[PDB]
């Protein structure tokens, strides 16, 4: 570290070396902090968290429980142990609460004066965050699993939703139309995700193991669908180019958005060009994950080397994106892990899971 | 070694009730070397996974005695404890399955009393406990 500082300080390395290179060890050294708590407020399991992109300062929580809880992630104390209180929360006597589990919830991204969140009462809820009440309500004929707004259109606010129905929903926030659909998948849409590069590239991932890259302005179906084996085992597609072995619940494009990451239930975690949908053929083992509905994991930003957090059973599981090799097992939890959210900004993580609990890994010295 | 010795003079179930003076036979010699508890746990875990419901009472409460008095088990149960934190959680929880769970409907009461006082006896940092508390209260308690 002091070669370091001298490097940076004598024009040796560039200090994006430093800043990269620190971030690796402090990601390396990521551990569960019991010197920062989360304050406890679901009665159920946490199923999303989704820190806001901009200042990364708050977090929302979405719980089985129905409600949704709005934390500080700042230490506004001047202590060294502090607990991320909670801010706001759509509580059980909240008019707008969801009726059922929330499954996703996500800030608006460009500003923190919005966020959506999707439930299986079959609602999508865009939510004032000042105010605190529903701008917006869109209606589903069936569960929502998924929702996304792309984190990098200027242009067009659509939200992706993958519900149990075959069809992807895309439901445009700006004048209210939730009519267009992406057909070409056969079972629940267990994920939905744009590409943090293109503004118009959507992957959804679906029960029925495929995953398709679709290019939302096109008239003419997906671009690619993703093939475990690209092409030694080839068919005229009708059952042929399924992404896993089962189902595909999760999906997280890297941070330049060059590849896709896509997580199934045949306990297999795949990467792939996210232009021609091609398996990079990186091993990654095996990455149990059994559940039932979207499983939602991230990826590491402004690090050396990109990391992949992946709820692992209880656990979180740390991989490294480009060649496999599996990090570590954040082990700090008591049942299953459902969401992992990264704070970019300090290389902290926070995991919610079905124990009604958020825990922070901070890195240690 | 000792360690051993003491164990099989007390987790005995020809006479299964709490002993006081070996047991604080076993806290001095804790006290005395650190090492002798990181095997206990060893040791512990021998009689947890034993077909005996009465040795699995005996290494239980050895190891909160160990824990809340020698001061070497309580840097394994509230540092490095995450298999502390498993062990509650495959105990009074359901073991994973196929493998059912094999302790009797006593030993659960007395693993969920134990946690009750745990979480008030030592949960300066150590929250987990409270929290599995909460599972179990609301998830195979």
């Amino acid at each position: 570290m002091l070669g370091f500082l001298s490097a940076r300080q004598t024009g040796l390395e560039d200090p994006l070396r430093l800043r990269r290179a620190e971030s690796t060890r402090r990601v390396l050294g990521l551990e569960l902090n019991k010197d920062r708590d989360v304050e406890r407020i679901h009665g159920g399991g946490i199923n999303t968290l989704d820190i806001e992109p901009v200042e990364g300062r708050y977090m929302l929580s979405g719980g089985s429980d129905g409600v949704i809880v709005l934390y500080d992630l700042e230490n506004s104390s001047r202590q060294s142990y502090y607990t991320c209180k909670a801010v706001c929360s759509i509580g059980r006597d909240h008019p707008d609460v969801h009726r059922y589990s929330v499954e996703t919830v996500q800030w608006y991204p460009h500003d923190t004066g919005m966020f959506t969140s999707s439930s299986f009462d079959k609602t999508l809820k865009v939510w004032d965050t000042n105010t605190l009440q529903t701008a917006d309500v869109f209606n589903f004929e069936e569960t929502v699993y998924s929702h996304h707004m792309s984190p990098v259109s200027t242009k067009h606010c659509l939200v992706a939703v993958g519900t149990r129905g075959p069809k992807v929903q895309l439901c445009d926030l700006k004048s209210g139309s939730c009519s267009h659909i992406l057909q070409g998948h056969r079972q629940e849409i267990l994920a939905v995700s744009w590409s943090p590069r293109y503004d118009y590239i959507l992957a959804t991932a679906s029960a029925d193991s495929r995953v398709k890259l679709w290019d939302v302005r096109r008239a003419s179906g997906c671009l690619i669908t993703l093939d475990q084996h690209n092409g030694k085992k080839s068919q005229a597609v009708e059952s042929a180019n399924t992404a896993h072995n089962g189902k595909v619940n999760g999906l997280c494009f890297t941070s330049d958005g060059l590849h896709l990451l896509t997580v199934g239930t045949d306990n297999r975690m795949r990467l792939w060009n996210s232009s021609n949908g091609e398996n990079t053929l990186v091993n990654y083992g095996k990455v149990c994950n059994n559940s039932k509905k979207g499983l939602k994991f991230t990826v590491s930003c402004g690090c050396s080397s990109e990391f992949v957090f992946v709820p692992y059973g209880s656990t979180i599981a740390v991989y490294t994106v480009y060649s496999g090799e599996q990090i570590t097992m954040l082990k700090g939890h008591y049942k299953t892990v459902d969401c992992c959210v990264f704070q970019s900004n300090f290389q902290e993580l926070y995991s919610g899971s079905r124990d009604c609990n958020i825990l922070a890994w901070v890195p240690s010295l | 070694q000792k360690l051993s010795k003491l164990v099989e003079e007390l987790t005995t179930s020809g006479e299964p009730r709490l002993n006081p003076e070996k047991m604080k036979e076993l806290k001095k010699i804790c006290k005395s070397s650190e090492e002798q508890l990181s095997r206990a746990y060893r040791l512990l875990i021998a009689q947890l996974t034993q077909e005996h419901a009465e040795i699995r009472l005996s290494a239980f409460q050895i190891v909160e005695e160990l824990f809340v008095r020698s001061h070497q088990f309580r840097m394994l149960v509230v540092s490095n404890f995450q298999e502390f934190l498993e062990l509650t959680l495959g105990t009074d929880p359901a073991q994973p399955l196929p493998p059912p769970r094999e302790a009797a409907q006593r030993l659960r009461q007395a693993t969920t009393r134990a946690v009750e006082g745990w979480n008030e006896k030592f949960g300066e940092a150590y929250k987990k406990l409270a929290l599995g508390y909460h599972f179990l209260r609301h998830n195979k308690k």
